[PDB]
């Protein structure tokens, strides 16, 4: 019957499945970075032996 | 590292063209010797300096 409270409940819902998305997009990031930050240090450390023996 | 591999590229170029000028110099003057001040228009007085 009224639009006023409509929009509020459709932006509701977007503040709802913003923040799932968020939570789910943030734990797999920060699993994904936690791993990615060793595997960058490896690659640090392969630079650094090159660069020595350059 | 991409810095020290320039740095490393223009050292070994420089050693390369070092190289080839030690050895062309080599060459030159063994060919020198023989092509030029050997023959027989060599002054009969120069012929004691290269003994």
């Amino acid at each position: 019957d009224d639009q006023f409270r409509k929009l509020l409940y459709k932006l509701d819902l977007r503040l709802f499945q913003t923040i799932s998305d968020q939570m789910t997009r943030d734990l797999k990031d920060i699993l994904d970075i936690n791993v990615s930050n060793n595997e960058l240090c490896y690659q640090l450390k392969q630079v650094l032996a090159r660069k020595e023996d350059l | 590292n991409e810095r020290l591999e320039a740095i490393l590229s223009r050292e070994q170029n420089l050693l390369e063209e070092t190289r080839k000028l030690c050895m062309n110099l080599k060459t030159n003057n063994k060919k020198r010797l023989t092509e030029k001040l050997i023959q027989k228009d060599l002054h009969p007085v120069l012929n004691k300096a290269m003994e």
